[PDB]
């Protein structure tokens, strides 16, 4: 079922792929070449991590909760070589069928914006957080020399992974990419609560009183910091705040094992070591 | 390309705005306001005027005496010397009362100026939050961002004061400094069992995730829509416009639901202030009611289990 | 287009060759040089 | 008659194209080099491993 | 100078007097604040009078 | 008190479980608000019904909130009861979910990219009541910076490279100052029409404005605006939705497929 | 900045991330850094014993005269190569004891001797070496002192961190944890060990301090936390490594040689050798090490010389 | 030089001045602050005079 005024929207054409073939709706999605391929991509993977979910580890620690279920990758022996699937192989297929999946939803998300005739920006923002998942299993990985370098599929397992991995450099805090990259996210909560208070600040004004104007929504941040950056830039800075978190994740994590081995602190000493002190 | 509208090409010179005129009584806006260029690239030009009141008065008094104390006690820790200031300057830090001293008031350099600082910069956040709400008030406004601003006040207040005396001890709060308190965020993890099993840290992790794809998301909807304007938001709230439309059939169509222009900024207020609410919770539940993180998620079923491949002997068990 | 004409691109790449082939000699002498020193291979 | 591409592919795109490729995969050969230690030659022409002796060990044991 | 009157053409008196004020205080609030770092010149530390 | 609710019944347990039941009434409280729009949705399932059964899904509709509009513009209510609109399309197959097909020249159809809703006949207003989109030749006091080219008098060039017409004056935003269309003398016939400015990509060295939407024919059929010296809500969503129809329609490669 | 692939160690189960990462050009730089001495030639056997010639012997007595000249040959070595063998002993007088680095000798060959055979939990085999600290220097390169930190003012109490240091690998944590844990014996653990809350009022402070230990750890040994820890649980010995139960004994161990070796040395030693406070040179994690996993990367000296080890 | 006073024809004497006077002043500051830190120089711990 359409929104009471989609109908006018739901036009043929717009694919990068298929053309009439796949160019249809089923419910209220878009289906497309990349919907038929991404639900099947992401179909494969779950029922293959349910899979996972049913084997296990072992018969002996084999578990169906939801927070203990774990598809680990590799041991790092197997190198950048292909696994048997219950040696992290089946994390290798659906680390496959993730990337086709992810790849498919952006891919389908350019012919949506292709039908309304918007800008690329939505594909072109999830290409970032695709990038960084593409980075933690694919890149670092290979970087490192073995698939067994991508972090398990584990609702709790993969926080496990992120712990140890900040670990193998003694204190990640002291890592100057993740610090930028906090920075960011907390500036972008920041940010999205300032946009997302004035916005409905605004349009839901105290009683008695009628809907403001864009004129209050410069004057009431000029009034606290003195500077608005106005209703179109804030989308903007929005945009680059948490683009910029995930590029300078990824960058972090890139780093971390590949571009450095010592304890994040230690690289510090280069500033340590000016001779101005 | 097509214009991404992420710069702004032809810039547009006015008179300086000076603002929706203040109910009568109020003081004058301050600061006679000027243009900057390269500010007008990416957003507005104009900077200025605000709006300093008795209250912001009051704030930034405060506020410069903790920051005043705490760069003070950072100056004094490497014995005055400018220059090891400045090469130290991310490691120094005004560092909170000792442990024995539980919540009682120690001498200045263990634990007293700390106070002081924590104190100061306390009253000058309470009188910023009025300062929000005043502003709001004052122009007719609904109070959305003091209540925001409340809730990460309260994860503030839950860091450094409302924890450290549920504990009863100043040293369980944060240093006044860039890698100590750094190193107490790491510490506070450690010391409790690996945080990473707080499921309030879980939450508030999901939030700061969602609120950065939510932005993402709401950002770049905006930004493709705004060829039609999907900028001015007032308008396609007030009167639904094809920017409006295309951006919630987008999503629709996409992940089949969608929100409205106004809801969606719903959305996005929940979801950054659920990331200072878990956070401030999950401080608050950390010491008081568990002691290690990870042994009540082994309680509660929600650490795995991994096969044993490496072990130790335990050598308190001889 | 590039704001010029045939003419000035005659003599604009006559003597960029002239700079180019004399930095490159500066280059090609240095590591001659530098292989006479010490040879990295 | 190969002039064609030229009527399909604007000059300018395809040798800025053509050069961030090259660059490209110039830089990826030249790493994928220095990744193999037998071709690694900022290591030194005469350039000889270190000796091991007496139950020595360059990595701690591993699994 | 006979004329050092004239500076206040150049800067604002109100400017001027807020700035020093400010700068005064911290000063003060400074130099305090570094004898009661001194063990030799903390005058409430010292044990005098006993 | 302790930490301890039962043997295994712990305080951070029961903290944990207090959010998913107030987590799930936020999420039905943002779902309703979300549905203030759209909602009943247009569906098949009510076609059949006959309009017995209205689609709404989880959770059902709010009660209609108020905005009162400034400037006595009026009141609307976000869940409000909106009058179908016919589609100047027709479906490209008879099954469900099946895309239409514009009718007539895609360009002036009104469907797909190049649909738009009927906004009001209105202009949008400043704080102080004057119309928010205007001419330079109204704004008076509104100038181009310094340091950025006038837009005025530079070549308007489609999405083809032929010039299409040049830029007359520039329109406005009198709120937040920024340009918000590019009003445009057209070649072939003369008649000036706007051009948003999402639309237009600068050249600042060549003093030329591409629009990779629409063709310099196309321009000739621009929605023209009533009053010269404004523009209403109305107006501006039938002028941009007819350039982004250009994304779609100006030429038959941009329907796809790429392969 | 450094040019990947690391040479990699697993050490837990895949997907946990436990995992030692070495630069191969640092680690060869670290290796060229640490190398052992290659042991002397066998001695004759049989021949007069210690006993029937030298007057005060009085801990290598059941030494045989052609070992003990080894030993002396090999300690030369280790410990004063550019001094001999008067570094330690009075010209002419093999037998006089009136130089305070003969008497500080004697006590390191019971410090050797005590260290390679009561010690294996942690030294396994491989044993210590005079060389193993000394490296051919008579002051060990890599010891420590009671850190005041930096300076302060008279009428400021130090905090003892937030100060970048090496000894906690240039972080802002207490940059002294030597004196707590390896030279007294305060407790390092910090975590509880049960999920509620039952009486452990350790506080955040103290995992600081217990922080800076393992960063000073983890630098001695030029390894990471998951050498010895899964950091999920550091508390939890079942998931850690078995390196984590030498380290125990490490720990101890360098305890028992500063308190009972290095410490009763003090008023031999002169006060170059001893830091602000007054304490001598101490024993550390690194005095040994170097930077390495095990001294010398495992090189096994001790074994070709029976004077370094108990009768 | 006696054109030195043509300097001023070009840099405004107000912003000369602010910078000249904040500028003194923090290098006042940090010199007295690198003297306390030694302890050679620091008037106050020296215990002179007794
Ligand atoms: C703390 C954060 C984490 C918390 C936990 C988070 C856990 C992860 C969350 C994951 C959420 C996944 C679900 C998303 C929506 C799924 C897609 C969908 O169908 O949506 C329709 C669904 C309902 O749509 P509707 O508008 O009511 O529908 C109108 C009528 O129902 C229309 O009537 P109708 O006749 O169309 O009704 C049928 C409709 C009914 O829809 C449903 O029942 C699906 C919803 C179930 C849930 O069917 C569908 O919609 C799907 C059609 C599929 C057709 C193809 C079937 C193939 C199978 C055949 C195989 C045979 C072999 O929309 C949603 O459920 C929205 C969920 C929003 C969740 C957000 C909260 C989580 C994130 C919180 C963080 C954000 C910050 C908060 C501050
Ligand atoms: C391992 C054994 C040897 C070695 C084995 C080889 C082998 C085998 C080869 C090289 C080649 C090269 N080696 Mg070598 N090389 C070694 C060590 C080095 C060292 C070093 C200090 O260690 C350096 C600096 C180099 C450098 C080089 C380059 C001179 C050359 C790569 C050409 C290239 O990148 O074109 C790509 C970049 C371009 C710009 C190409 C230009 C063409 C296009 C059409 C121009 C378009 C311009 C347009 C404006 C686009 C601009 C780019 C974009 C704006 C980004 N080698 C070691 C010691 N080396 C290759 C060579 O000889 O190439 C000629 C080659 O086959
Ligand atoms: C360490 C040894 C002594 C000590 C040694 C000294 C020395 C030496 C000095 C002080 C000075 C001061 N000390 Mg003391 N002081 C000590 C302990 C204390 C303690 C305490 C709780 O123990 C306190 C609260 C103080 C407080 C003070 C202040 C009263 C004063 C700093 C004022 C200032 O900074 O103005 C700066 C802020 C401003 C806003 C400056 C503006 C100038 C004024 C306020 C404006 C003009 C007023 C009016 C218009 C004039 C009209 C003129 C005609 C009538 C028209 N001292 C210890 C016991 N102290 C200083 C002083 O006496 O200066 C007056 C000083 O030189
Ligand atoms: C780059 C800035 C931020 C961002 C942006 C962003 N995300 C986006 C978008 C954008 C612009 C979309 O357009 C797209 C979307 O449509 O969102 C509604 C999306 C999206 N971001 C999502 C999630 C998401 N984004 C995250 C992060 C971020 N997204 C960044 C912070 C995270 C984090 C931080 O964890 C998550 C979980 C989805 C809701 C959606 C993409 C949906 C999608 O790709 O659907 C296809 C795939 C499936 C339906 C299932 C695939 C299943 C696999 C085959 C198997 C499982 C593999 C996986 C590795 C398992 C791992 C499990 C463990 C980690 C627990
Ligand atoms: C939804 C949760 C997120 C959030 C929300 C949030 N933060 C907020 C708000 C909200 C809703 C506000 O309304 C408030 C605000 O004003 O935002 C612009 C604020 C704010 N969040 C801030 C910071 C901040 N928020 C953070 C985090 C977050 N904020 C969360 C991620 C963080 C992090 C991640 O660490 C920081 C650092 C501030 C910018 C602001 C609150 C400002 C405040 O309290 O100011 C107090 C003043 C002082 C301590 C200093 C005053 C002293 C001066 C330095 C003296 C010297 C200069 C002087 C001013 C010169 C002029 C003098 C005149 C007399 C001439
Ligand atoms: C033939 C056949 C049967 C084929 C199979 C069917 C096929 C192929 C279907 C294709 C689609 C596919 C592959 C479905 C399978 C996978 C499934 C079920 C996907 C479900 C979709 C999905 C991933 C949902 C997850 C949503 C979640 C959990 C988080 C998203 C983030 C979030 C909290 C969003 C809520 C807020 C919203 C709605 C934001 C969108 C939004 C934003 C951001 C605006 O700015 C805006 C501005 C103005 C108006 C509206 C909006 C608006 O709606
Ligand atoms: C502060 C610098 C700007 C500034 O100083 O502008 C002041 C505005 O008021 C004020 O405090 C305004 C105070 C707040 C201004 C700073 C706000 C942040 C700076 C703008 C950031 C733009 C980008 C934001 C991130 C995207 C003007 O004050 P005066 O000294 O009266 O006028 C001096 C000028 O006329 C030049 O002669
Ligand atoms: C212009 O400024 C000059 C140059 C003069 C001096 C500037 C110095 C500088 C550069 C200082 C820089 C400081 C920095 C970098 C500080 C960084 C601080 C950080 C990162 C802090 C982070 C977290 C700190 C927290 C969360 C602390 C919270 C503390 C609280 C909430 C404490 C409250 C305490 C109270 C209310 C005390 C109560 C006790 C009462 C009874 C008062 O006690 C008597
Ligand atoms: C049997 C072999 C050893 C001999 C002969 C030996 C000899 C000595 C001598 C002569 C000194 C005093 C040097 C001086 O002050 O100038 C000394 C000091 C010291 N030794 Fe050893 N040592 C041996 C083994 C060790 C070992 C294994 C360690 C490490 C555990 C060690 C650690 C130290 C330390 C810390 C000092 C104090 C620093 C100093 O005074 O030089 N030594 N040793
Ligand atoms: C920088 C990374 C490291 C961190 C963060 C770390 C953290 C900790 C923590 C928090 C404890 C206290 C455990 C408790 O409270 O029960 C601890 C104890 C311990 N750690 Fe580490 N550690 C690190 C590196 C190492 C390494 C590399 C080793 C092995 C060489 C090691 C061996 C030990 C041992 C043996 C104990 C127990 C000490 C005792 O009970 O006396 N740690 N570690
Ligand atoms: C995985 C995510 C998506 C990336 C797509 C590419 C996946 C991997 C590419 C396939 C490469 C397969 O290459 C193959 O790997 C296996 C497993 O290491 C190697 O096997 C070799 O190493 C393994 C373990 O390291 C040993 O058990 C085996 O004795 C040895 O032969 C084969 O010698 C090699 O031919
Ligand atoms: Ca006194
Ligand atoms: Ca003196
Ligand atoms: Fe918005
Ligand atoms: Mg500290």
């Amino acid at each position: 079922a359409m929104l009471s005024f989609e109908r006018k929207y739901r036009v043929r054409g717009g694919t990068l792929i298929g053309g009439d073939l796949f160019d249809f709706w089923v419910g209220p999605f878009y289906v497309g070449f990349f919907g038929v391929a991404g639900f099947f991509f992401a179909l494969l993977g779950v029922l293959l991590i349910v899979w996972g979910a049913t084997i296990g580890p072992n018969a002996e620690l084999q578990t169906y909760n939801i927070w203990q279920i774990s598809i680990a990758p590799p041991d790092l022996s197997y190198g950048l070589g292909m696994a048997p699937m219950t040696e992290g192989g089946l994390w290798q297929i659906i680390t496959i069928c993730a990337i086709g999946a992810f790849v498919s939803w952006a891919l389908r998300e350019v012919e949506i914006c292709r039908k309304l005739g918007i800008g690329f920006h939505i594909p072109f923002a999830f290409a970032f957080a695709i990038g960084a998942y593409l980075v933690l299993v694919v890149v670092r990985p290979i970087l490192m020399g073995a698939w067994g370098h991508g972090f398990p599929y584990g609702i709790l397992s993969h926080l496990d992974w992120v712990s140890n991995v900040g670990y193998q450099f003694l204190h990640f805090h002291y890592n100057p990419a993740h610090m930028l990259a906090i920075t960011f996210f907390f500036t972008n909560c920041l940010a999205l609560s300032m946009h997302g208070s004035l916005i409905l600040s605004v349009t839901n004004p105290q009683k008695g009183e009628e809907v403001k104007t864009s004129e209050h929504e410069n004057t009431f941040f000029r009034d606290i910091v003195g500077y608005s950056i106005g209703a179109l830039a804030i989308h903007r800075l929005g945009l680059f705040l948490a683009l910029s978190a995930v590029f300078w994740s990824a960058v972090c994590i890139v780093i971390s094992g590949p571009f450095w081995t010592r304890g994040w602190p230690e690289w510090w000493n280069w500033w340590l070591e000016l001779p101005l002190w | 390309p097509e214009y991404q509208n992420i710069f702004t090409t032809v810039q547009v010179r006015a008179p300086a705005y000076p603002g929706v005129p203040l109910p009568k009584g109020s003081l004058p806006r301050i600061g006679k306001p000027i243009f900057s260029y390269w500010a007008g690239k990416i957003g507005d030009a104009q900077i200025g005027p605000i709006y300093l009141g008795f209250t912001g008065t009051l704030s930034i008094i405060f506020g410069f005496m903790a920051i005043f104390i705490i760069g003070f006690n950072m100056l004094a820790s490497v014995d005055w010397n400018i220059i090891q200031f400045v090469k130290h300057f991310f490691w120094l830090g005004l560092e909170p009362p000792a442990p024995q001293y539980g919540l009682t008031i120690p001498p200045l350099s263990e634990g007293g100026w700390w106070l002081m600082a924590g104190f100061f910069l306390t009253m000058s956040i309470l009188l910023w939050w009025v300062r929000t709400y005043k502003r709001a008030e004052a122009l007719g406004m609904s109070q959305h961002l003091s209540w925001a601003f409340a809730a990460a006040i309260f994860f503030y207040l839950s860091l450094g004061f409302i924890r450290p005396v549920m504990m009863g001890s100043w040293a369980e709060a944060v240093p006044f400094g860039i890698f100590p308190h750094l190193d107490w965020t790491a510490a506070f993890s450690i010391r409790y069992g690996n945080l990473y099993y707080n499921p309030f840290h879980m939450l508030s992790i999901a939030f700061l995730y969602g609120s950065a794809l939510l932005f993402a998301m709401h950002g770049a909807t905006i930004l493709a829509v705004s060829r039609f304007g999907g900028d001015r938001e007032i308008d396609q709230i007030t009167d639904r416009g094809t920017a409006a439309e295309r951006a919630a059939i987008f999503w629709r169509w996409t992940m089949g639901f969608n929100a409205s222009m106004e809801s969606i900024h719903r959305w996005a207020w929940w979801c950054a202030v659920l990331t200072v609410i878990t956070a401030g919770i999950g401080i608050l539940l950390t010491g008081t009611v568990v002691e290690n993180w990870y042994l009540w998620a082994i309680k509660h079923g929600v650490a795995p289990a991994y096969p044993e491949v490496v072990t130790a002997v335990d050598p308190y068990a001889t | 287009m590039t704001g010029l004409t045939e003419q000035e691109a005659q003599e604009f790449h006559g003597i960029f060759v002239q700079s180019m082939t004399a930095f490159f000699g500066i280059v090609v002498i240095a590591h001659i040089l530098a292989w006479l020193w010490r040879p990295w291979l | 008659q190969l002039y064609k591409i030229w009527l399909a592919f604007d000059p300018r795109m395809a040798l800025i194209g053509l050069g961030a490729f090259l660059f490209a995969l110039a830089l990826f050969i030249h790493y994928m080099l220095l990744r193999s230690p037998e071709f690694d030659w900022l290591l030194g022409p005469d350039y000889a491993p270190v000796t091991l002796s007496a139950g020595m060990s360059a990595l701690p044991a591993g699994r | 100078s006979p004329d050092l009157w004239k500076i206040w053409l150049l800067v604002d008196p109100r400017r001027i007097l807020i700035a020093v004020f400010a700068f005064l205080t911290v000063l003060g609030l400074a130099i305090h604040m570094i004898l009661l770092s001194t063990a030799e010149f903390n005058w409430l530390e010292d044990g005098v009078p006993a | 008190m302790s930490a301890a609710i039962t043997e295994y019944m712990d305080v951070a347990q029961l903290t944990i479980w207090a959010f998913w039941f107030f987590f799930a009434g936020l999420i039905i409280y943002l779902r309703r608000e979300d549905k203030r729009e759209g909602y009943p949705l247009d569906s098949d399932r009510t076609e059949r019904s006959g309009g017995r059964v209205k689609v709404v899904g989880f959770p059902d509709l709010a009660e209609p909130k108020t905005f009162v509009l400034p400037h006595n513009a009026g009141t609307v209510m976000a869940p409000r009861v909106e009058a179908p609109t016919s589609i100047n399309a027709t479906p490209v197959a008879p099954f469900p979910g099946a895309p239409f097909e514009p009718n007539g020249d895609p360009m002036l159809s009104g469907f797909g990219p190049s649909a738009s809703p009927d906004r009001a006949k209105h202009c949008d207003l400043t704080f102080e009541g004057l119309p928010k989109i205007v001419p330079l030749r109204v704004a008076t006091d509104f100038s181009i910076a310094e340091r950025d080219p006038d837009p005025r008098g530079m070549t308007v060039v489609g999405l083809d490279g032929e010039v299409a017409g040049t830029v007359s004056d520039v329109w406005v935003d009198r709120s937040e100052p920024q340009i918000r269309y590019l009003e445009v003398k057209v070649a072939a016939g003369g008649k000036n029409v706007l051009l948003p400015i999402g639309f237009s990509r600068f050249d600042k060295k060549a003093r030329k404005v591409k629009v990779a939407a629409i063709k310099a024919a196309h321009f000739a059929n621009v929605p023209t605006l009533a009053k010269p010296d404004q523009i209403t809500l109305y107006e501006e969503d039938k002028v941009c939705a007819y350039y982004a129809g250009g994304k779609l329609y100006a030429t038959a490669e941009r329907a796809g497929p790429l392969l | 900045c450094e040019r990947p692939p690391p040479e990699v160690v697993q050490k837990g189960y895949r997907g946990v991330a436990m995992e030692q990462n070495y630069n191969p050009r640092l680690l060869e730089a670290s290796i060229k850094a640490n190398l052992p001495v290659e042991s002397l030639p066998a001695a004759a056997p049989g021949g007069p014993s210690v006993s029937d010639v030298y007057e005060n012997v009085q801990v290598l007595k059941d030494l045989s005269v052609a070992e003990f000249t080894r030993t002396m040959v090999a300690v030369t070595t280790w410990v004063a190569p550019k001094e001999g063998c008067n570094y330690c002993h009075v010209p002419g007088n093999w037998a006089s004891d009136d130089i305070y680095t003969k008497v500080v000798s004697r006590r390191m060959f019971e410090l050797v001797r005590a260290t390679n055979s009561n010690w294996k939990d942690h030294v396994a085999e491989t044993g210590v070496t005079c060389y193993t600290c000394h490296r051919g220097n008579p002051v060990p390169k890599y010891v420590w002192v009671t850190d005041p930190g930096p300076n302060q003012p008279s009428g400021v109490t130090p905090t003892g961190q937030n100060y970048a240091s090496s000894t906690v690998a240039y972080s802002a944590l207490p940059l002294d944890p030597y004196t707590p844990f390896l030279d007294q014996s305060n407790e390092i653990r910090v975590i509880g060990q049960t999920a509620l809350p039952a009486g452990n009022t350790t506080s955040l402070k103290q995992a600081e301090w217990t922080y800076g230990l393992m960063m000073q750890i983890s630098d001695s040994l030029g390894v990471n936390c998951t050498f010895c820890h899964n950091s999920r649980s550091f508390y939890d010995w079942k998931q850690s490594t078995p390196q984590r139960t030498t380290a125990w004994y490490a720990i101890r161990h360098v305890r028992d040689i500063n308190q009972n070796y290095i410490w009763p040395l003090n008023d031999a030693l002169p006060a170059s050798r001893k830091g602000p406070y007054g304490d001598p040179f101490k024993v550390g994690c690194m005095t040994c090490h170097q930077g390495a996993y095990k001294p010398l990367y495992g090189a096994q000296m001790a074994k070709d010389y029976p004077a370094l080890y108990e009768s």
